[PDB]
């Protein structure tokens, strides 16, 4: 209820968390470039289901990682809060060791919580394939977006290198049953009834989602419509796939369901 | 605005 | 696309690019203050227009570097990214008899500057390494108030040689209107007045923007290279906000505008 | 009058106090964060009202220890002592850290007992501090929240079990109790009249408002009269504009006044 | 916003 | 014009100037108290008519120092403060041993253009202490002696470019002769302490032959206050002067002849 | 605000 | 608010 | 000539070079333990027969970088970009018996893939791949007598130091017999204690070596087969634990006998 | 005594 | 031994 609350350059105050803010955070990336390791810590009050996450991949035997922490206390996150080998797991997509030609090559998660993480995304029409060491609430699962444009996939799986095989792409996920509405725009013209169309459902994606959000200048709404993984309504960082500003995502379970429609 | 966590989750170098 | 933005201070957030602002940017600036080495940094989602550009030029043997690269994957952003030339121009190496202090570019794609800006009614000099859009050539701007005047070239020392003057440019034949202010206070009507252009800037120019006050609207009428209508960075000599830089072929279009 | 102004992160300047406000005051807490001492200085203009006070308790053998003093000239804010418990700490709970002592590090410095139980986190809290109107028991109790502080000047004296609301003998008086908006939480029917317990003997309502933005929220129930003379006592009702008042009739906290 | 010594009196742990 | 903008904990941006604001500005403050010397930096844009400024006094052998300096090139200002701080001078009034018994304690001017100072505020009687400071400083219209008076109020600054000149008694407000000008003297709203009840003739002292009526605020909200009394003519023509006065947003006048303080 | 200079040349004991 | 590399070509020293 | 000497300290004076030593060095390590990068700097005065050497091997993606470098004018020790591919291992917690498939791309353009192996024919065993320049490489280096097996391969090709751990049991005959012994010249190294072996692989001709030990300057002596290599680059010499070492081959089988030492 | 690059070639792990 | 500045004077390049 009181946390610190700090920029990237050690800059903090106390804060007096709001009203569905019960819960005090830190988040840790650590980078690098050149010779040199680079620390980037953010605090701050956070919302009450927020949980602890993180994400770690190889850049040279030198690993990046993300971290975040949460607790419950007065101004437990003061303060600056190594055992390794766990859980064994593919890495790549690190800028040099691209999963593609980034072969196997594995690393050891420095926490027993963490899992094997496949994240992807990419454009019909430049494409990012990470896999790394990292935990996620709704872990182990398949999470998945696609439309006619846009594919996003996330997979955690808890067994060594399960992590492993080929580059993941759409046409190779079996067609599930279901059919949505596709499109990404504005209200007016890229998601009216002009470019929306129904397209053919994938994977574990057998609902269908539409997702609201803004744009910069003038706060301008923008939407997308496609086939999702249920847990694309249920999760805050799932839905931090979508190239937008403030987040609004829903899914309904019949074909169709989410034609131009309620609200 | 966006998330630090979340950005470095879905984009990170 | 997403950038990583930060402030000086080292503030930083991930962001989302406003439509229409496909790169992201890195300027960093490396300088010396007394016997201490400064370095600045800035982080932001940017418009899709800007490129790589980069400024050096002598303090005391020590340079102030300047650098921008720009790229256009996400976060690509979260990193920190030969020709001799003269050199003078620093708060206390005048190129008024510094003329003749040279220096080694950095970088091979460097090329020497001449920046010069002169009142008549302060006067600014310098001479050092960069690279800008669309270099080599000469670029200007007069009207009867302000000169302004960029220079790059590939051949070494070729910055040298006395301060540019407007006075010995010839004149081009083509003639324009001249006046600084709002529009009527200074850029009024036969409050603004033809004048004979010179050297390569043989069109007509007119620029309108904002001075501060919050919102004032300031205009700008003179003879310019096709240039200043071209690179913001050639705009940027004029100090206002919201630029718009029209430069016609002909001789006299500046004073029924839209 | 003029104060020095800083924030906590060393941002500061010179500050023309407002009308009310003839102090400065610095705050300062030292603690200790994962083997490392940690410090936060506040400095600013303040209300005349305010004094010198204090507050510290174990958490490692290390301390947490917190000051603000106060004094009222232009920018003027430019050995072990009485033993006491101290528990309550990050994982030293009073229930197994009870018989913990502490020296208190200043002469002035007595033995603090602050509980919060809600009838949801229980906060119990035992070290030293000086507060204004010491020695002595303070507290608040409705339906919902039991608030107590307890302040004393002999050795140990903070020490016995967790006080329990329940262990408090009624006093013959009553109150009303009611806990919230006067449309959902401080109606009628939904505000009601309880027994209350110890030298809790007084009514007391307090209005005031919540984060972020203002909704007019208030408290009644049974209090001790220093609840309604400290601003200390009254910080118990987490409420950032705040008004408190008591009387001393069995009644008179009824929802019209 | 809620001052910092009264939080610690009945906050701080 | 661009300068640095810096709080005292080091953080900064680059600043565009408004447009009255043609220099840069650094603000330096070293004081002492528990042992340590304290080092508080403040960076900005400033207002062209703007100077170099500096005062310096005895806090224990070590000196407590002011040093503001200003500057008109592009980020002059940049990098920070090994750089800053002949005439000998009388210094006291340091929290303890004050003018009283300080008197004839000597310090040495560092920089050549520092004179000696002696600045006064006294209260003329919820209790209030007087403060009577002397040591080094350099002041725009140095040398000089500068003040205001009322019924309520006495601020003086006395800055003498000669040896140890700044030495002798306190300097009182009794002891300064009644100069033959006559102001009209208050202190508060123009509705409460300044309306036409409360306003009346003081008789002036020493240099200050001079009306000053000085407006400005208060908190909470942008209250009014105003404050008329007797001054010297150089309270209304230097903003540190007028800085003596326990308000913001400042705006004082003088005028010329006796009594031209009318209640508006 | 209040000039930081200012104040410490009134004020500063 | 003008442009930080700008600046250095126009107005730097 | 003048150098620059520096201990590990930072501790510097200026040297006036002794007869024989015409070139300053300077030997840079940079490491990592924990999450820390350390660094060891040495200057000096070195001898005449020296160059510019370099060693680096994988150590968790982090590496140990090491580079002696070395110059003839007075005082001139003031102190991705990625070449061959090579196997790396035999660091702390990355044995050779154990990850010999781990690669490394070495960072100068001049350095070649390294194998260096120490048994001991029935002391701990050292395995050692990675990166490097050395004098008179690329090429295979190597002793062995009835006791001991040094052996350093230096080769240009990309990840041509892949392979099972090299023995020495494992290399065929040459044709060449050299006397061996390890020890004093009273115990070990005596004319009755000293025999003919059967020299293996490139190892061709006969060495004899001598130099110092603790815990005094008790004398030593090494016979066996050797590259003639190790008789003349010193690096190659401090693979025998030796102090004041003086290292002699000949060409002919025998020829190492104790009666025939010059 | 023993050289400090010939350590590493023979000694360091 | 040798002097530091001695050794600078006759070789620092
Ligand atoms: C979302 O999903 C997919 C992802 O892209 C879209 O599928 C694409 O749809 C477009 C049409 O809308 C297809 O474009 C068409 O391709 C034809 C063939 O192109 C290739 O082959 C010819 C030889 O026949 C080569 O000459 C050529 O170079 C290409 O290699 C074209 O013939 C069509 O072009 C055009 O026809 C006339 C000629 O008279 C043209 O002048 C017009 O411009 C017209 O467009 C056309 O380009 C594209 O092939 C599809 N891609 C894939 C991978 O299937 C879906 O359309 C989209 N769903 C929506 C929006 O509903
Ligand atoms: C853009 O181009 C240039 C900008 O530089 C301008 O040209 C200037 O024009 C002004 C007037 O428009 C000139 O000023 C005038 O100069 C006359 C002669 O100057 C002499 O004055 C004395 C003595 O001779 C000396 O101090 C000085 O050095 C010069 O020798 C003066 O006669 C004028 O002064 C006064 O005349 C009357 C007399 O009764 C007085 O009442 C007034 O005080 C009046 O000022 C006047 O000063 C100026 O010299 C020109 N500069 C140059 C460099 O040529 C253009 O004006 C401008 N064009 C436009 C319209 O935008
Ligand atoms: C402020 O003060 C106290 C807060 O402590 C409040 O007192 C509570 O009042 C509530 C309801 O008003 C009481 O809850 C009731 O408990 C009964 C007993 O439950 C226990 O025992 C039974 C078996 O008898 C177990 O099954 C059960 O698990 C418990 O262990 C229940 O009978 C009541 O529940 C329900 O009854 C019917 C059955 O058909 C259900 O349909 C409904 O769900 C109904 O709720 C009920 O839960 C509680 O015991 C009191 N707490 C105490 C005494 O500690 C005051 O109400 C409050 N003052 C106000 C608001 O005016
Ligand atoms: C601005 O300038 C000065 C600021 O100091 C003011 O001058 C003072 O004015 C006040 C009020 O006019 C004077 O106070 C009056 O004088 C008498 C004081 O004498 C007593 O003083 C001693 C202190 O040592 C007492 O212990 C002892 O009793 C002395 O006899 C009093 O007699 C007056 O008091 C009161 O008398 C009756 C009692 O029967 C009371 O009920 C009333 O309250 C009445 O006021 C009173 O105190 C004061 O002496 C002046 N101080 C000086 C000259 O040093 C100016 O007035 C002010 N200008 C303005 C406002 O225009
Ligand atoms: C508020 O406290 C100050 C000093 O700070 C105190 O700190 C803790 C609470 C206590 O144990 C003592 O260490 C201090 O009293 C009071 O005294 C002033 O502070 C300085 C500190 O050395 C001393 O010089 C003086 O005693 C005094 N200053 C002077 C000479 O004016 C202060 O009196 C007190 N205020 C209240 C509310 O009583
Ligand atoms: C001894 O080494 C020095 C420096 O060695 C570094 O540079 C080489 C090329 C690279 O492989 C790294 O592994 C080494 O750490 C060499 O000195 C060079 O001399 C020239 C002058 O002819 C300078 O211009 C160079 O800058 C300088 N090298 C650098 C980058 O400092 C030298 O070549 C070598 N001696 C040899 C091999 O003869
Ligand atoms: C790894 O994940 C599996 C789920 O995929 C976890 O096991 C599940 O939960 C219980 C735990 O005993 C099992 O009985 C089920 O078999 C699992 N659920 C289903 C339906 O598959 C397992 O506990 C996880 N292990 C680790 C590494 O923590
Ligand atoms: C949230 O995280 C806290 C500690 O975080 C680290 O703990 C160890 C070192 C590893 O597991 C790291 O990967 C973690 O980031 C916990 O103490 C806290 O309990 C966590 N919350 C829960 C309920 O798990
Ligand atoms: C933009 O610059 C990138 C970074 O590398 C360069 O940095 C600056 C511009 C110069 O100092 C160069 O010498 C560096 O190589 C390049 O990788 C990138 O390719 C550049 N983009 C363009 C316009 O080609
Ligand atoms: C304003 O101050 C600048 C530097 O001032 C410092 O150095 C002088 C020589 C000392 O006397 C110190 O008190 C100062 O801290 C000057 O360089 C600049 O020229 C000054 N402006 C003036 C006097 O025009
Ligand atoms: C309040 O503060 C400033 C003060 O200006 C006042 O000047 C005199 C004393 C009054 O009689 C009024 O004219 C003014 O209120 C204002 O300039 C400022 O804009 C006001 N509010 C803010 C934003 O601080
Ligand atoms: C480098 O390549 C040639 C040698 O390459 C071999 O090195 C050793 C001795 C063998 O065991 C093989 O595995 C390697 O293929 C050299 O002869 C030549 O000097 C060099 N040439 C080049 C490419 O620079
Ligand atoms: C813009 O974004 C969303 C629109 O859904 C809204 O919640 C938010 O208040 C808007 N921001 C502002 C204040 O303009
Ligand atoms: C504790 O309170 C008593 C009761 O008035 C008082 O005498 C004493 O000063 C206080 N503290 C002590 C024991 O110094
Ligand atoms: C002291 O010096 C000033 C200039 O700083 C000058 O007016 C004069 O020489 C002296 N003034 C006096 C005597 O007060
Ligand atoms: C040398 O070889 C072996 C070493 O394993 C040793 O046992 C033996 O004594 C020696 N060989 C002979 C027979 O001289
Ligand atoms: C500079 O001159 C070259 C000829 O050397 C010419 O091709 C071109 O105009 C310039 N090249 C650059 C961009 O350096
Ligand atoms: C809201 O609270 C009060 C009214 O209850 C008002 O005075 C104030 O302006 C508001 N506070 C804030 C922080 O906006």
């Amino acid at each position: 209820l009181r946390c610190m609350q700090c920029k990237t350059n050690g800059d903090c105050r106390v804060e007096e968390c709001a009203l569905g803010q019960d819960l005090c955070r830190t988040t840790i990336v650590r980078l690098w470039e050149e010779g040199e390791e680079l620390e980037l810590v953010e605090k701050s009050c956070t919302h009450s289901e927020k949980t602890n996450r993180t994400l770690s991949y190889r850049t040279g035997l030198k690993i990046t990682s993300l971290t975040e922490v949460v607790c419950g206390l007065d101004l437990c996150n003061q303060g600056n809060s190594s055992r390794s080998r766990y859980l064994e797991c593919i890495s790549c997509g690190s800028s040099d060791m691209s999963c593609e030609r980034g072969r196997h090559q594995s690393l050891q998660c420095r926490s027993p919580e963490e899992q094997c993480l496949d994240v992807v995304t990419h454009w019909i029409q430049d494409d990012r394939h990470l896999r790394g060491c990292g935990y996620l609430p709704g872990c182990p699962g398949s999470n998945g977006f696609h439309n006619n444009d846009t594919f996003h996939f996330l997979k955690c799986c808890n067994t060594t290198k399960c992590n492993e095989g080929p580059i993941l792409e759409l046409e190779n996920l079996p067609q599930n049953g279901r059919q949505c509405y596709s499109c990404k725009g504005q209200s007016t013209h890229g998601c009216s009834s002009e470019e929306t169309f129904l397209i053919d459902c994938r994977g574990p994606m057998n609902q269908c989602l539409v997702a609201t959000g803004t744009h910069e200048p003038k706060n301008q709404s923008y939407m997308v419509r496609g086939c999702a993984t249920a847990s694309m309504c249920q999760h805050a960082h799932l839905g931090d796939a979508f190239s937008m500003n403030h987040i609004d995502v829903s899914c309904c379970t019949k074909s169709g369901c989410n034609h131009p429609d309620l609200d | 605005k966006s998330d630090a966590f979340x950005x470095y989750l879905w984009s990170s170098k």
